[PDB]
RNA sequence: AAACUUUCAACAACGGAUCUCUUGGUUCUCGCAUCGAUGAAGAACGCAGCGAAAUGCGAUACGUAAUGUGAAUUGCAGAAUUCCGUGAAUCAUCGAAUCUUUGAACGCACAUUGCGCCCCUUGGUAUUCCAGGGGGCAUGCCUGUUUGAGCGUCAUU
RNA sequence: CGUGGAGGUCAGUGACGAAGCCUAGACCGUAAGGUCGGGUCGAACGGCCUCUAGUGCAGAUCUUGGUGGUAGUAGCAAAUAUUCAAAUGAGAACUUUGAAGACUGAAGUGGGGAAAGGUUCCACGUCAACAGCAGUUGGACGUGGGUUAGUCGAUCCUAAGA
RNA sequence: GUCGAAUUUGGGUAUAGGGGCGAAAGACUAAUCGAACCAUCUAGUAGCUGGUUCCUGCCGAAGUUUCCCUCAGGAUAGCAG
RNA sequence: AUAUUGGCGAGAGACCGAUAGCGAACAAGUACAGUGAUGGAAAGAUGAAAAGAACUUUGAAAAGAGAGUGAAAAAGUACGUGAAAUUGUUGAAAGGGAAGGGCAUUUGAUCAGACA
RNA sequence: UUGACCUCAAAUCAGGUAGGAGUACCCGCUGAACUUAAGCAUAUCAAUAAGCGGAGGAAAAGAAACCAACCGGGAUUGC
């Protein structure tokens, strides 16, 4: 239960800053959960998505599908994966858009930052 | 009329370039709600009144 | 707009009375706001018990004149009696009242009474800056009660 | 593309006056080019440089000036700090604590004691 | 012929553009704006007149300086420059 | 007997009630004290690759600098090297700047984008005329500086 | 009896279809009403014990919105007036060209301006709406183009006055 | 009717609400005049007109007395629950 | 210690739920009206995702008929649900200067209850 | 002649300062009528609305030319 006075549980304030949200901050509400590989091997749950980063589909009617990601559309909340996409009926191919909640990260795209923020969460 | 100050012909300019429909491109933004200019004006209904 | 057998009513309202009506919407949040101004000054100010010792009065008038009750200082003999200045002793915490004046002994002999108690029940920390520290009481009042004679 | 200010800032007044005339013609130019192209999307990061390159010669002016008047009690009003109009009015630090020769030798004698109730 | 003959004539401007407040409310023979109160030194305002102020009270506008105010109190109005 | 008129049902119209939904309103409580001649509030006109409005901004014009985050923006086009990095971003923060014409508005005026004066500098065979660039010239009052006025008045020639 | 909300309870109902709506189909109650089946629909809702109120409409020349009969009815009759052919077009009493008949008759239905309007000016494209018939036309719709001064005005002067 | 003048008229300017202007009609003062228009006081007061939203059950009237600038209203007694 | 329908930052409700609640849940003090002071609206909802209907055919065209997308076009940018007034089609019935109603039964249509 | 003093001026003299906005609450001035009295003029509405001047985060008030008549109390503000 909540126990500070600085934290309001107020549904309307709550939908209003997640609507409302800037884009840095979508970045840590577009988070997706590690692997059982990755979470054994690293020692953290979750990280915020990253393009170029590689998935695999857990939930939905595109369930067991994998890929890597081609476009974080912090806009839409959403991420955009290259090889899952639907024809349409003249032939032409459109993105399907999937929420980083229902996906699980398979390979983790590192930099100098990247590795910085996992040390930061306790990894390794 | 043919005779007007510089204050009159700017106001007139400005209200010249704001007569116009909205660009096409506009309405497949996303989350838009705009589908036709509400402040059109045409010189033989509304008049400026300066 | 009379009628019936009913008392006389002088309810005062034919001016613009709904314009001025204060409701106590805030009296739960007034009370937490002054226990936390107590609480915050206790530990800013002092070990220092926040309040001021006070002289033991005759109330007034004939109705009230038999109970005593806290006056607002002690008179300039008073002090004086007690072996100390008011200049030294308002920075001790004994409130001094220069307007007051002595008439009664039995009055000026409790007065001076409580003056001896409170100097033998505290502890003056020296300028220097060593300042022990200190249990901190709350309440001077509570230590030193007034009692009927 | 577009110019850098931390490299902009190591280079002297005349380099930085010559690579501003410089990005004026290049940005009347492309001006021309872009009534016969249907977009010319490249006019913005000209556009900056020149903003950029504006910006770094006026950080390098003033600060000159501010070392002219370095120890002086009268300054430019634009180099002074701006705060609010009632705060630049109110009373110094020094003026407020200023207290007569009759208080201070009360201060002294009977200062505020520190005491405690116990026995 | 007070009704539509006489609207016929009406073709001189009592009022014109105003340079304070923009309204065509500046009186040419009286050299005085009916809205704004200009050339006035205090803008005219009236408190029977609760919607009029409404329209052109503070933050109706850009408030191009007042804007920040509220961010430079709550730094303490800083001066120098962040630390990298 | 049809047509027509009326009543009911089904399907289709007209219209937008009802139900469910809600980034809005309203009321109560708590904390804080910060506009402006260092040009405010407000007004006008402008600024985007493709924009009318709203929002943002001022010819450095949906922004410049600085700091933080660490890879987007997105309707399309484009740019790609900006991706193990002084670095993506219609991001956050914000202490340095820019800030058109105005406005208490301040050279004089203003139903005019009207008309002067002073300083420095540049060009026109120019201290005097014309033009360009930069910097100035309102009122009341206070303290001080300087230059003065009056047989108001002192002393000495 | 019924309605919005609140405390408690029925470990109540529900995407295998909650609420709402339609239903000369069924059942209960003297009645206010309650219950069920069928159709439509898509996400919440009810029984009982209590609490609370912005709690029940046929009327107020009631408020806002929507819709009828009247009714394909009144009417679309001032300013003398139109006709033939070709071209264009899906389509021509109304557009364009040619021919004919007429009018304004110089205090004009001619040729310029002040005020006022503000792009209506011009070209190309185009006809859903507008031009109380029509429309291929337009002062309509869409996209562009266009206003050049030492001598014409403003600017300067003063008038009643401010 | 009048048509060379007490003529007609454009623009500029002056007079503002118990005020203006009037060869005088209580005329005119932006379709508003025997006192303009706008906002506020203001949800102004009304013994006067209109309306006042579910069911069933039981009981069930008065237009009369006295006083009132009382006579379309109240107080008072009566009738009723 | 007291005040605070303004400003800034927060936490809440036996409050309202698009004719309600602020005039404004939307490019609202906006569109628009008045010479002027002032006056001042209407307007929220396709779907999980445009997957916003390729292609064939009729028509000058708008569009129609198919096909297709979708869990659902009884969701097609006039879009959730889609009431009433009022209207079209189909079916049944009655009608000699209104129509509607009460009690009773005939006729037609339609329907529940026990088969113990 | 010269040099002071007093008073009064000038300067684009040196350095400053005032105006406007906002105004819920705060300190003053000015100031109604509708309304109630079943009429109405004193009265009431009201020392209110409107109008005008001036501040702050609070303002104002404040350490008695006070209250009292008691065995006296002891700046101001608020409940
Ligand atoms: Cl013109
Ligand atoms: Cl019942
Ligand atoms: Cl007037
Ligand atoms: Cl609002
Ligand atoms: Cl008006
Ligand atoms: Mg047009
Ligand atoms: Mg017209
Ligand atoms: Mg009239
Ligand atoms: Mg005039
Ligand atoms: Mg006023
Ligand atoms: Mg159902
Ligand atoms: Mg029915
Ligand atoms: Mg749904
Ligand atoms: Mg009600
Ligand atoms: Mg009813
Ligand atoms: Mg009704
Ligand atoms: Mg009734
Ligand atoms: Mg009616
Ligand atoms: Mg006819
Ligand atoms: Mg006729
Ligand atoms: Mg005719
Ligand atoms: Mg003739
Ligand atoms: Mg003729
Ligand atoms: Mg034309
Ligand atoms: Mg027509
Ligand atoms: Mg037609
Ligand atoms: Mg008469
Ligand atoms: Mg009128
Ligand atoms: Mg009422
Ligand atoms: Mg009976
Ligand atoms: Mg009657
Ligand atoms: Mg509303
Ligand atoms: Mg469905
Ligand atoms: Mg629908
Ligand atoms: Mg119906
Ligand atoms: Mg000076
Ligand atoms: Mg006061
Ligand atoms: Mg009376
Ligand atoms: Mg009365
Ligand atoms: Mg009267
Ligand atoms: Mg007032
Ligand atoms: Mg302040
Ligand atoms: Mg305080
Ligand atoms: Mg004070
Ligand atoms: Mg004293
Ligand atoms: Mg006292
Ligand atoms: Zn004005």
């Amino acid at each position: 239960a909540k126990q500070s006075l600085d934290v309001s549980s107020d549904r309307r304030k709550a939908r209003k800053a997640y609507f409302t949200a800037p884009s840095s901050q979508r970045r840590v509400l577009l988070s997706a959960p590690l692997s059982k590989e990755l979470r054994a091997q690293y020692g953290i749950k979750a990280l915020p998505i990253r393009r170029d980063d590689e998935v695999l589909v857990v939930r939905g009617s595109k369930k067991g599908q994998e890929g890597k990601i081609s476009s974080v559309y912090r806009l839409k909340f959403a991420v955009q994966v290259d090889k899952v996409t639907k024809e349409k009926v003249n032939g032409a191919s459109v993105p399907i858009n999937l929420h980083p909640s229902k996906l699980v990260i398979t390979k983790l795209h590192l930099d100098k930052d990247r590795k910085a923020l996992i040390q930061r969460k306790g990894g390794k | 009329s043919s005779h007007k100050t510089f204050r009159i012909k700017r106001f007139l300019a400005k209200k010249q370039k704001q007569n116009r429909p909205i660009p096409q491109w506009i309405r497949m933004k996303t989350g838009n709600k705009i589908r036709y200019n509400s402040k059109r004006r045409h010189w033989r209904r509304t008049k400026l009144g300066l | 707009a009379i009628s019936k057998n009913l008392p006389i009513l002088k309810n005062h309202f034919r001016k613009h009375w709904q314009e001025r009506v204060k409701v106590h919407f805030d009296q739960a949040g007034k009370k937490v706001s002054r226990r936390n101004a107590r609480a915050t000054r206790a530990a800013k100010i002092a070990p220092r018990p926040l309040d001021l010792l006070r002289p033991v009065v005759r109330a007034p008038t004939v109705k009230y004149n038999r109970k005593v009750r806290a006056g607002r200082g002690f008179t300039l003999a008073e002090v004086k009696a007690a072996g100390l200045t008011a200049a030294y002793a308002r920075t001790i915490g004994i409130a001094v009242d220069h307007r007051r004046q002595n008439r009664n002994q039995e009055i000026f002999d409790a007065n001076v009474q409580r003056l001896k108690e409170y100097q033998s029940k505290i502890i003056v920390f020296p300028r220097n800056g060593k300042a022990p520290e200190a249990e901190q009481v709350l309440s001077a009042a509570a230590t030193f009660p007034i009692a009927q004679p | 593309a577009g110019v850098k200010a931390y490299e902009l800032r190591t280079k002297s007044k005349e380099q930085l006056a010559s690579q501003l005339v410089d990005l004026k013609k290049e940005l009347a130019e492309l001006k021309v080019q872009k009534l016969s192209r249907p977009s010319l999307p490249k006019i913005k990061t000209v556009r900056k440089s020149i903003a950029c390159v504006l910006t770094v010669i006026n950080e390098q002016q003033r600060e000159a000036v501010r070392q002219l008047y370095k120890g002086k009690k009268y300054q430019p009003k634009d180099l002074r700090a701006k705060k609010t109009r009632a705060l630049r009015r109110a009373l110094t630090k020094f003026e407020a604590s200023q207290v007569t020769e009759k208080q201070r030798k009360k201060q002294i004698a009977f200062p505020q004691r520190k005491y405690a109730i116990k026995a | 012929g007070k009704g539509t003959p006489s609207f016929g004539k009406r073709h001189n401007k009592s009022h014109t553009l105003c340079n304070r407040c923009g309204r065509r409310s500046f009186h040419v023979q009286k050299k005085t704006c009916s809205s704004c109160g200009y050339p006035a030194a205090k803008t005219r305002s009236y408190n029977w007149g609760a919607k009029a102020k409404r329209r052109h009270t503070t933050g109706t506008g850009r408030m191009r300086y007042l804007k920040h105010v509220s961010r430079r109190f709550k730094n303490g109005f800083q001066t120098g420059s962040a630390s990298k």
